[PDB]
Formats: C-alpha cells, sequence, structure tokens
C-alpha cells in the first residue's frame, strides 16, 4: 500500500530499531545478566553497548527457536503443558547439534 | 498532503535521533556501567522508542501506513490442502501481523475444524487431524523460515554493516582458530548440559 | 510443599511472552528456572568467543564485530548473516 520513505533516515535503519523495540526481555536486567557472566571472565571487560544489543537480539532469537522447535513437535487434541522433557525431546529430534 | 515545512522539520529530528543513536551505540561500558538504570544502552532503548513514536507520527502526516519493508510483512500463502476454505483459514491464521505470530497444533486444528464446520464439508474427525498435523508441519517451516529471515536482515548497526565471514580473524590465525575450536566443544557439552539437568531435574520431581 | 523461587534478574512474565512467541502456550514450573539458565549459558558461550577474540585484537573493550564473530560460531541462530 502507502509507504513512508523518509528523506533523512534509511528505512533498513528505521526496520531495526523498530526490531529493537520488539524485545521481550526488560533491559535492565538482561545487561545486569551480560555483567554477571563477565565479571567472572575479566574485572576489567568493557562492551560496546551495541554488543549487548547484538547479545540481545540473538539470545531472544535463540530462546524462542527453542520453544518454536518445541511446539512444532508437541501434537495432541488436548492442549499440553510443557516441561523441561518436551524441550529435551524436541531439541534432538529438530534442533541443533 | 501534509505541511512540507513540518514534515522537513520532522526529518531534520529524527536524523538527530540517529545520530544520537549511534553515538550511544558506541559508548563503551564497563562493569559498573552494565549495573546502571541510566547506562547508555537503556538511554538508546528509550531513544529508540522516541524515535519510532516520531516515525509513525511522520507516517501519519504523510498519509502513509506504518509499514517498514519487515520481511515478517511478506505474506506466506498455502494452499496445501483440497478444500479452499481450508488453506483460507489457516492462511489467514498464519499472516497476523506483528512478532507473535505463531500458532500450536491447537491452533491449526482449530481453524481446519471451524472452516469445516463453517462451510459443511462434512469431514470425520481424524481426517481434519490428518490435514491440520500436514498443515501445521508447512507453516511452521515457513514461519521459522520469515523469523530467520526478519532476523538476518535486520541485524545489528552501522559497526557491523561491513561486517563479511571472509574477514573472520581465525581464517589466518591458527592459534586463534585453535581456541576457537576448544570453546566450541565446551559450549556444545555447556548447553547439552543444562537441556539434560533440567530434564533430570523434572525426573526426580 | 509448593514454593516460591526468589529471583533478581528475568521475570516470569517476559518468559511466558517468550514462550508464547514460540507458539508454547503453557509451561511447567522448571521451565523458568531452565529458560534463565539456558539464556546464561548461551550468553557465556557467546561471550567467550567475543573475549578470545577481543584479547585476540590485544583490546579491553569487546565490539559488537567480536559479537557477531563470536555468534556466528553458534551455530543456527545467526546464520547466513553478512552473506
Amino acid at each position: 500500500p502507502h509507504r513512508y520513505r523518509p528523506g533523512t533516515v534509511a528505512l533498513r535503519e528505521i526496520r531495526r530499531y523498530q526490531k529493537s523495540t520488539e524485545l521481550l526481555i526488560r533491559k535492565l536486567p538482561f545487561q545486569r545478566l551480560v555483567r554477571e557472566i563477565a565479571q567472572d571472565f575479566k574485572t576489567d571487560l568493557r562492551f560496546q553497548s551495541a554488543a549487548i544489543m547484538a547479545l540481545q537480539e540473538a539470545a531472544e532469537a535463540f530462546l524462542v527457536a527453542l520453544f518454536e522447535d518445541t511446539n512444532l513437535c508437541t501434537i495432541h487434541a488436548k492442549r499440553v503443558t510443557i516441561f523441561p522433557k518436551d524441550i529435551q525431546l524436541a531439541r534432538r529430534i529438530r534442533g541443533e547439534r | 498532503r501534509g505541511s512540507r515545512r513540518q514534515i522537513q522539520r520532522l526529518e531534520q529530528l529524527l536524523a538527530l535521533y540517529v545520530a544520537e543513536i549511534r553515538r550511544l551505540q558506541e559508548k563503551e561500558l564497563d562493569l559498573s556501567e552494565l549495573d546502571d538504570p541510566d547506562s547508555a544502552y537503556l538511554q538508546e532503548a528509550r531513544l529508540k522508542r522516541k524515535l519510532i513514536r516520531l516515525f509513525g507520527r511522520l507516517c501519519e502526516l504523510k498519509d502513509c501506513s506504518s509499514l517498514t519493508g519487515r520481511v515478517i510483512e511478506q505474506r506466506i500463502p498455502y494452499r496445501g490442502t483440497r478444500y479452499p476454505e481450508v488453506n483460507r483459514r489457516i492462511e489467514r491464521l498464519i499472516n497476523k501481523p506483528g512478532p507473535d505470530t505463531f500458532p500450536d497444533y491447537g491452533d491449526v486444528l482449530r481453524a481446519v475444524e471451524k472452516a469445516a464446520a463453517r462451510h459443511s464439508l462434512g469431514l470425520p474427525r481424524q481426517q481434519l487431524q490428518l490435514m491440520a498435523q500436514d498443515a501445521f508441519r508447512d507453516v511452521g517451516i515457513r514461519l521459522q523460515e520469515r523469523r530467520h529471515l526478519d532476523l538476518i536482515y535486520n541485524f545489528g548497526c552501522h559497526l557491523t554493516d561491513d561486517y563479511r565471514p571472509g574477514v573472520d580473524p581465525a581464517l589466518s590465525d591458527p592459534v586463534l582458530a585453535r581456541r576457537l575450536r576448544e570453546n566450541r566443544s565446551l559450549a556444545m557439552s555447556r548447553l547439552d548440559e543444562v537441556i539434560s539437568k533440567y530434564a533430570m531435574l523434572q525426573d526426580k520431581s | 510443599k509448593v514454593l516460591r523461587d526468589n529471583i533478581q534478574g528475568i521475570t516470569k512474565p517476559a518468559i511466558r511472552r517468550l514462550a508464547r512467541r514460540g507458539g508454547v502456550k503453557r509451561i511447567s514450573g522448571l521451565i523458568y528456572e531452565e529458560t534463565r539458565g539456558v539464556l546464561k549459558v548461551f550468553l557465556e558461550n557467546v561471550i567467550r568467543d567475543a573475549v578470545t577474540y577481543t584479547e585476540h585484537a590485544k583490546r579491553k573493550t569487546v565490539t559488537a564485530m567480536d559479537v557477531v564473530y563470536a555468534l556466528k560460531r553458534q551455530g543456527r541462530t545467526l546464520y547466513g548473516f553478512g552473506g
């Protein structure tokens, strides 16, 4: 249909910003989790902010795909509740490595 | 048609927001900053929200839709059964807009049943079930693909836009390559280990 | 006999929404702790590779490029990015 193309900013940039607003984990707990992990490696590590964003986008995609796989292996007339063994089994059936 | 002057003002502001977003993306956060509610990461997120709001307002002013060309805006056709009504209901199910569109088997089966009962196709329970299962498999593949492409086509920022796999430092340094290979063996084990750990806790409960 | 775990960090409803985004509408009690654990392990894996690149470059700052090179080594999640 009718599509707005700004004269001052490329749409690809807009798309990435929008996607960032679509994340589900609150960013403060996320950055704190990255801190918790980094503390174990080196006390003097710094992170580019953009690196934290890459980590969060990728991590959420990874979790969601675990659930998609489980979903796709779960075939019942009556809805069931997903348990760890369902995740594990689905991962063995259509998941990674 | 919106005011040309106001559009140009708002577009200038939009460019300003972009410059500040880029500035924040390049900030280097130490460990205390990652513990800070007002870190550059959070400021950047707030600013992106502000920017998306302004973009939406500009779409309003230019009488445009709010679409941005995302891969997930691309419609996924489904014509996999011999009943166009069932096909219609399924195709509608999987093209609901936004980032949360992903039905479970129950949703697909419900769509098949509803299409069958609405159009009095007189399909028996087991035929419906088989139809739903085949449909669910097909659409599952297509949905995962569309999400994957949306992710990789819209990932990172200006700092990663010149990435290409042929420049990976590991390709020309075997010591580095060896370490990463060690890391990878460990990573796979750690993931197996957590998955299996919660399976085991489940089987202890 | 039933007990509520404490946490600092990733809340139950975010985890429910991630699951829901995957099409999963109902999750058991252990799925919360599992999701936090899996998330932490995945992040450790990525950051371990990223820091290996950072130290190779003789830097103290993990860059987005470090994270991209790391992510490409974690399997399907970022498969195909950049070409």
